């Protein structure tokens, strides 16, 4: 048998299906999903961390001249100055006074553990849902890991489910988003072999082990002062370490819907949106024979208290004749109020008391037994307390019913306005009519 | 801070995240005199009842007025050819249903 | 110095670009495309292999009963026979004549060379071209592998150069594709966890070191002979072989616009569709100075001999008077004649000749020396060969020229018709005013 419902992606939901077959009393199967996960697919650009500025001892050529050489070093600089007199320590270090110059060279290369402490830029394109739903009917009660789209197919004690796409294509991620330690920046970095010092990404690593290191760090030399060997300069301080600083407020602090952002692989837990559609194969011995099941007569319906908070704060009571000990499946076929349970024990003595949930003033909705259909109206009252610590245990449709306190004050103050104008539309027809001809 | 029904959430220190939400209190009586049951709904979506409650009160008076406008043309089409007649035997009957001078 | 072009997505074409900054001498860049990729990004569903049917010994239970256990194996079938008299081999192995059971099972496992030969399941997702563009002029000479989106930026010699993204988003590649050996199908998968018998996709799994294995294979486990140990059962033949028989044509075969779908990593190499922006930053060092540049005087171009094939089909000679020797930069401003050459050599008392290419009977093109200008005509005979082995020199620039042979005659007749036409206007105009009066 198929069957394929609607069902709402909210966490811990308490989501009931009701499967009517013909020749078979009606199956009332509860299911809901304990997490979610969406993860992006990540396209890697670079690795950014902190740099280490090497600096080896300066070259003296005392009475001669240097020349300098380039080379293959990222952000490499090399100066040779003319006339130095370097005094090294007790002595001068030069017999000439005059003829000698320094070698002073210096380049940019990675810190010593830019494998421990670094920052990934990524691209993150359409991302995937992933969530893990308990499914109870009869007598199983099972949970399991499916992904969220037309694909994966599960069992589930001989019925086959498909959790189908989700209606929402929302995310919480930008194209562009920056990962560090624990946490996700939705950030616009620069391009790769683009990087201005000071900033981040002053330098920029494919990746890990690359090769690479591009470097913009606007390191520049100066000549020594006279009498003393050292080689100065001036540069940039790091753009990984200022960003440590002016990142700014990260995606956990700030995510629609209470997603959870997590760690390595790259997820967004527990987002509230969309639905999720689900259809189901279920066997045939799932079902229970109509002459095997007890035969409910003369249903009805009262409700006992009636408080319209976020959990469960109604009682109703129905009353019944039937013909023999059994179970039936209990069901409300409007989504203005919840029903705690799926499954009823029927007695001979005919009462049977369940509990629901509601945010209507006057719900109105039709409750049903194994065999039986009736009516419930109540009239709630709001709750006292202002703040719970848990969510809501119904969908919250506030309208009141027709034929409730509320519109039954304008049900009748239109009719009066109605006759009123109808009296008054005969009233002139007539007239008309008669002075006419 | 807000807490609306849709929830919220605070983190304190080395503590982990708290949520809270809101339930739907007001004031007023939901089944009471029909003040009662506007201050109830506007105690929950003021704008909104705003918006209905005064869209019902224009409707009602355009109802009422056109219905009275209605009666005042029936009466005068009905009695207006006696004021034309030069003899003016308006029926006493008739007078008094229409307010006949 | 900042400059943006557009140049075309076609391999082997030789662009040349015109840049004219005050104050120096115009200079001709030249950059082509040597190859091209464009890669999708995979998400693995499943893997598919052919399976082995493991069937062990059959237990025999002389003169006693047995009874069957459900396993956890793939596809696994259990089944107990009443009455046997096995006649294992020079005896009857039983003593029993009709108490006697055995005991047959089966299940289906993975291929043992699953790791070695085997189909993926994939989802492609937005793909990323990535070029390698060889960049000439002045004394440069090399060759870059860059990422075509406006993110990468590369520097060839001082200029930095950044190829922005390509104009279209077209992909040879469906939402869903299989790729076996070397060869990738444009193919509609079944989903995980429902695969049918005999079909591809009669085994699944996740992963090729992966241990879930669903499997469907419609095995079925049958009676023994009499007096015969065996076990007999019935399959359906692998879907993986029988896949291999009737999977089609693959994406290699048939591919749009010359893709070569190639191995490992996806790709779809050297597809020829859209435009490449390009965004430069010379520096000073690359132009020269407008006083260096010798000064051409009274320009004039005319063609000798041209045919409108696919290769340098025309020739023309430029005549000037100049003041001293140098190199120049040519240049075509119009697409309907492609030059072959960027620099010239402006000599004391001479021509200059060059080659271009046209596809048009009768081109029309402004032609450049160093800042000197010339306006070019030449009528041009089709080619003779119907068939060649390389590709056009120039775009498909076919409509002529006004004032060409073809036009001018449309112009002659056009011409005549209005004359023809004013007249009677004028003759009907001056009747309706001298009959006014
Ligand atoms: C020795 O000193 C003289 C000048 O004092 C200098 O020209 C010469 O290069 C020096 N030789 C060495 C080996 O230092
Ligand atoms: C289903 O099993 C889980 C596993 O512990 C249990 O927590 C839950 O209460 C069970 N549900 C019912 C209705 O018994
Ligand atoms: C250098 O450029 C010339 C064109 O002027 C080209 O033929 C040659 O292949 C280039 N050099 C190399 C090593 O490719």
């Amino acid at each position: 048998y198929e069957h394929s419902t609607v069902m709402p992606n909210v966490v811990g939901f308490p989501y009931k299906a009701h499967i009517e077959r013909p020749g078979y009393s009606p199956l009332t199967l509860q299911m809901q999903v304990v997490e979610t996960s969406l993860e992006p697919t990540l396209n890697l650009e670079y690795i950014t961390c902190e740099y280490k500025t090497v600096v080896p001892s300066p070259y003296v050529k005392c009475c001669g001249a240097s020349e300098c050489s380039t080379k293959e070093k990222p952000d490499y600089q090399c100066k040779v100055y003319t006339g130095v007199y370097p005094f090294m320590w007790g002595g001068a270090y030069c017999f000439c006074d005059s003829e000698n110059t320094q070698l002073s060279e210096a380049y940019v290369d990675r810190s010593d553990v830019c494998r421990h402490d670094h920052a990934s830029a990524y691209k993150a394109h359409t991302a995937s849902l992933k969530a893990k739903v308990r499914v109870m009917y009869g007598n199983v009660n099972q949970t399991v890991d499916v992904y969220v789209n037309g694909d994966h197919a599960v069992t589930i004690g001989g019925t086959q489910f498909i959790f189908g796409p989700l209606s929402s294509a929302w995310t919480p991620f930008d194209n562009k988003i920056v990962v560090y330690k624990d946490e996700v920046f939705n950030q616009d970095f620069p391009p790769y072999g683009s990087g201005q010092p000071g900033r981040f990404g002053d330098i920029q690593s494919r990746t890990v082990e690359s090769n690479d290191l591009y470097a913009n760090t606007a390191l520049k030399l100066a000549r020594p002062s006279p009498g003393m060997v050292h080689v100065p300069y001036t540069q940039t301080p790091s753009g990984f370490k200022y960003w440590l600083k002016e990142k700014g407020t990260a995606l956990n602090t700030k995510a629609p819907f209470g997603c959870q952002i997590k760690t390595n692989p790259v997820r967004a837990m527990n987002c509230a949106v969309g639905n999720i559609p689900v259809s189901m194969n279920l066997p045939d011995s799932a079902f229970t024979r109509i002459v095997e099941a007890p035969t409910i007569i003369d249903l009805t319906c009262t409700v006992a208290t009636c408080t319209h908070s976020s959990d469960f704060g109604g009682v109703l009571t129905l009353t019944y004749k039937t013909d023999k000990n059994g179970d039936c499946s209990v069901h409300s076929h409007s989504n203005v109020a919840t029903l705690q349970e799926a499954t009823a024990k029927v007695k001979t003595a005919g009462k049977v008391t369940l509990h629901f949930s509601t945010a209507s003033a006057s719900p109105s909705f039709v409750v049903s037994l194994c065999s039986a259909r009736a009516t419930c109206s109540a009239s709630c009252e709001p709750p006292k307390d202002h703040i719970v610590p848990y969510a809501a245990s119904h969908s919250n449709v506030v309208f009141p019913d027709m034929s409730g306190t509320a519109l039954s004050w304008v049900q009748k103050i239109s009719g009066g306005l109605g006759a009123f104008a109808i009296g008054a539309i005969l009233v002139l027809v007539v007239v008309t009519c008669i002075g006419l001809r | 801070i807000p807490v609306p029904v849709d929830g919220m959430e605070y983190h304190w220190g080395n503590n982990d995240p708290v949520r809270l939400w809101s339930q739907l209190t007001t004031e007023g009586k939901p089944h009471g005199w029909p003040h009662q049951i506007v201050q109830y709904y506007y105690g929950l979506y003021p704008a909104a009842t705003v918006s209905a409650v005064v869209g019902m009160s224009l409707l009602a008076l355009i109802s009422i007025f056109a219905s009275c406008y209605m009666l005042v043309a029936a009466r005068s089409k009905c009695l207006t050819p006696y004021a034309l007649t030069p003899g003016a035997a308006v029926p006493w009957t008739l007078g008094i249903l229409c307010c006949a001078p």
